[PDB]
This record gives C-alpha cells, structure tokens and sequence, in this order.
C-alpha cells in the first residue's frame, strides 16, 4: 500500500504527469525502478532526463 | 580515438581553423540539462504515443523559431517531422561542458636540462564546442 | 618541407575560399551548435539525424552559400564518410571531401620525418614534432 | 602553455592559402636535441 | 600597408564594377528612399518589409541589372545579415 504511494509521489515529482501518461508502457515499466530510488538524495532532474531519453529510445520508428 | 584520428584532430584545431579563421573562434559551454528541459518535455513529447505521432507541435518561440531559422517556409506544421527526428536522436546525450587541466612533463630529451620539474599546463575544453558566430536565441544556455 | 614531400598541389584554393567565407560571414545558424552537441561523433545519432543535417546543409549551402558544420572535426569527418550525394549538393560534398584530403596532406607533409626507431617508448616522429605526441590534447574532446 | 604568443601573432594576418596551414604545422616542430639531430638528418634547416 | 597586411585579393573587381555602375546610372527608383527612411536598421521593420525589398531588388537586378540599396550602410549590412537567396537572385546577393 505504501509502495503505491511512493510510485505516485515520484510520478508527481518527475513532471506532475497525469495518470493517463502513467499508464504508458515506458512509464509502467520504469516507475517501479524509480520507486527503488529517489528516497536517496540523488536528484529530481535526473529522473526527468532519464524519462526523456528512455521515452526517446522507445519511439524509434 | 585512434592514433590517426587523434593526430588529425590536433592538426585540424591547431592549424586549419586558426589559419582559416584568423583567430576568430571561441570556446563554448553548454547546460545540456536546461537546454533539453527548455527545448522540449512540455506538450508534444509526453503525449502517450497516440497524439505524439500525429501531433501538431507546441510551436513555442524557443524551438520552432530555431527550425524556421534553418528553413524558411515550405513547412505546414513548421516542424514537419523534424521534432520527432531530433527527439528520437537525443538518447545519445552527454555531460555539461567542463574544463580539464593537463599537467604533463615534456619528452625526456627536454626533461633533462633542469627541466625535470617543469609541468606543462594544458587547459582542454571537455565536452564543449568551438563557436564562430554570435548566439542570440540560446544566450541563456551557452556560455562563451 | 613541401618540396621535400613533393606535396604542393594547387587543388585546394577554391575550397579554402568558400570555407573562409563561411567562417567569416557571421550568419551561422543556431541549430548547428545544438546538432554538434547532440551528436558527438558516435555516428548512430548521426545516422538518426542524417536527414535533418541533410536539410540544414542542403538549404544552407544551396541558397545562403556558406558552408555548414565547418567547426567540429568529428562532424566534418563524419559528413565526409557517411553523408553521400543524396539529399546534399555535391558541390558542398566535394568541399567536405577536400577538407578531409587537406588534413591528410598536412599529416603526410609533416610525417616526412618518420624514422623506424624509438627511444624510450615514443617514436621518433613523436620526438620530432610536438603535434604527433601524447602531450597535446585536441582542445575540444568528447570522450577522452 | 605549449602555444605562446607568436602562433596567434602569425595566425592574425596569415593569408588563407594553405601555406599558412602547412606553416602552422611547420612551426609546431620541436627544439629537442634529437629534433635538431633528425632535422639535420633530413636536411631541414632549423632555426639557427 | 597592403603588403604588410598580406590582404591584396583580386576577388572584388567584378563586384566593384557592378556597384560602380549602380551608383553611376542615374535611374535609381523612388521607393528605395522611402524604404531607407522607414526602416533604419532596427531590423524588425526589415522583417516586416522583407518581401517588398525582395520584389524591389529582384526586379531591379533581374531586368535593370543595377544593384539596389547600395547607399545606406545599415541597409547593406542588413541585406548580408538577414536577407536570403530565396528572395533575391544569387548574383545580387553575392555582391552585398
């Protein structure tokens, strides 16, 4: 129960993404890995750039 | 870097650009983080793979004017798939621009004559770029 | 040294004119710096952006007739390798190929002094000319 | 540094016609004793 | 001083012939003075009049084949900076 709140809190911290984008596959796979982090002092910007480059890797037509 | 490519890089930046520029270049520094987070990430690039593929661009001043500066007219959306192309490209991004020092002693035949403690100093612009023209749009993001 | 190397061709003056005009006329577009820091010579990003750079160089030499991407060495070599004649003007592609062959001739000319003998671990041309050594570091680098 | 003032002083007004490029490559030649030795071997006049 | 500066190129003779013919041939159009006093190098006005100046220079070098706006320095620098080959023919743009 607490893990879902961590996932959602990190989702709002990354960009304030809407749940509609939370359902996206790149998000659906990476939100659990971003859960096992960001509890550390790491950053908020790093996660935005990571989502950027991963979303980019995903969309190679 | 191969030995050949390294040597040709030294040749290029030490002979060809200064001789053909007459010393009219400048080293540059870039915040890649603020550059990407201002160029995009807002509207079209977080569209969940349905609005993205047929999306009209955000059409900001910050990026559509750059693409109009590379091309006048001839474009309906003004970003006719080129924002898609660039966003697909930018998985291969890098660090911010750093300075590096290089303390190196000379060849031993010049190290000899009371030059053992000499330590040549080289500043080398890590992950930056040469620059030749006065930047106006991205003055927030490019340090000379 | 040019007479001793027998490399004194007058083929390159017309190339150096257009390269000089491109490096002098301060109207260079902003997107080129962004491309030079997105791609960094890893060439898979270049093969992604092979059409964006096609359109940039194509318009920018075909109308403005100042040459483009004449700043970064790995760009100006990667254009010569992978960018073809399709979706580029062949006149500008010949200029990029001529810049590459010019840097070849510089390496040949001052690699006349090649003698097959080393002293410490360093070759004798390394001892000859400070441009073939590990002590000078190509002041804009991207990896190491 | 390795590049002192007279490199920039020459590159200020050098004419852009490939002798300048070859002569920046030439001005990069060293003043080591072994450099003097092998330039005398290759019959290239040093700066003396 | 030219030999001391090593800047003695013959690149410009064909340009200066056409520029001299433009300055000498006294059939210069009347709208060009109006444009040179409305826009005055502030370049937003030039981005407004970027097509009218295009039609002027294009007709006036394509048919009269004399150059245009070769009086004002800020105009003739602005044609080098912003103006394009898509608007006005290449032969004219190379002279600016």
């Amino acid at each position: 129960k607490e893990e879902e709140k961590k996932k959602q809190q990190m989702l709002t911290g990354v960009l304030g993404l809407q749940p509609t984008m939370a359902n996206h596959p790149v998000l659906g796979v990476f939100l659990p890995k971003y859960a096992k982090q960001n509890g550390g002092n790491v950053d908020k910007t790093a996660f935005r750039l990571d989502l950027i480059r991963m979303l980019a890797l995903h969309r190679l037509n | 870097p191969s030995n050949e490519n390294t040597i040709l890089s030294k040749i290029f930046y030490f002979c060809v650009l200064p001789a053909l520029s007459n010393n009219k270049a400048c080293g540059a520094g870039v915040n890649v983080k603020e550059l990407v987070l201002d160029l995009f990430y807002t509207e079209p690039f977080i569209c969940p793979d349905d609005c993205f593929q047929e999306n009209p661009i955000s059409s900001d001043v910050l990026m559509s004017l750059i693409r109009e500066a590379m091309g006048p007219g001839y474009t309906v959306a003004n970003t006719s798939s080129i924002a898609k192309q660039l966003f697909k490209s930018l998985i291969y991004i890098n660090e911010n621009t750093k300075i590096l020092e290089v303390e190196v002693s000379l060849d031993p035949a010049q190290r000899h004559g009371n030059s053992v403690h000499f330590q040549s100093l080289q500043h080398i612009l890590y992950n930056g770029l040469c620059l030749i023209s006065p930047i106006t749009t991205l003055r927030r993001y490019y340090q000379p | 040294m040019l007479e001793h190397a027998k490399t004194n061709s007058h083929n390159y003056d017309f190339t150096l004119k257009i390269v000089t005009e491109s490096l002098t006329s301060g109207s260079y577009p902003e997107l080129a710096y962004v491309i030079e820091i997105l791609v960094h010579g890893n060439k898979h990003a270049f093969m992604i952006l092979k059409q964006v750079i096609s359109q940039c160089i194509s318009y920018w030499f075909n109308m403005k007739h100042i040459l483009l991407f004449c700043n970064s060495f790995e760009m100006i070599m990667l254009i010569s390798n992978h960018m073809g004649d399709e979706l580029i003007p062949g006149a500008a592609f010949a200029h990029y190929r001529n810049l590459v062959s010019l840097i070849r001739l510089v390496k040949r000319t001052i690699s006349i002094s090649n003698i097959n003998e080393q002293l410490c671990g360093e070759p004798l041309v390394n001892f000859a000319n400070a441009l073939f050594d590990g002590r000078l570091f190509c002041p804009f680098v991207h990896t190491m | 540094n390795w590049q002192r003032t007279p490199f920039s002083v020459y590159s200020a007004f050098c004419p852009n016609s490939l002798l300048s490029i070859m002569t920046l490559a030439a001005m990069h030649s060293k003043l080591s004793p072994v450099a003097i030795a092998i330039q005398s071997k290759s019959k290239i006049h040093p700066g003396f």
